[PDB]
């Protein structure tokens, strides 16, 4: 239509050549914190047996229990400065990831 | 065996030989063609 469109092979490079200056780390606390959760969350949703998902979702809720129960006592707990910084670079890039 | 270190550099040659991505990064004009069409796609995608 005289109009010009990119590619894959163009995105490749744009993001290579983007890549080589300064570029957020995955190699982090964060990202780790992700994969364990996806993990569990696929080994959960992978299994046929029902009982075993009974038994996972009820533990799940004792430990959100749990954990309100903490809170409600005033135990909420911000994480960092540089924690906080981390994991919002964490959720940026797996954003980004999104439209790859 | 040796056959995955032979054949993966034939996978390297002609994908630095036909590759766009790796045709355009090794061409001597790279940077300004990049910049180019870099600002141009930014603003819109239609």
């Amino acid at each position: 239509d005289g109009r010009i469109f990119a590619t894959d092979a163009l995105e490749v490079a744009i993001t290579f050549v983007e890549s080589l200056d300064n570029r957020f780390m995955t190699s982090t606390a964060s990202r780790l914190s992700t994969v364990q959760r996806e993990i569990e969350n696929l080994e959960t949703r992978l299994n046929p047996n029902p009982a075993n998902r009974v038994a996972t979702l009820r533990r799940r809720i004792s430990e959100l229990e749990r954990e309100l129960q903490e809170a409600e006592a005033g135990h909420i707990e911000v994480l960092e400065t540089h924690q906080a910084v981390e994991h919002i670079r964490d959720v940026y890039n797996l954003a980004s990831s999104l439209r790859a | 065996m040796e056959e995955n270190t032979r054949q993966r550099t034939e996978n390297y040659i002609s994908a630095k030989n036909q590759h766009p991505a790796w045709i355009l990064l090794a061409t001597r004009r790279a940077p300004l063609v990049l910049s180019c069409l870099k600002t141009l796609f930014e603003k819109s995608h239609d």
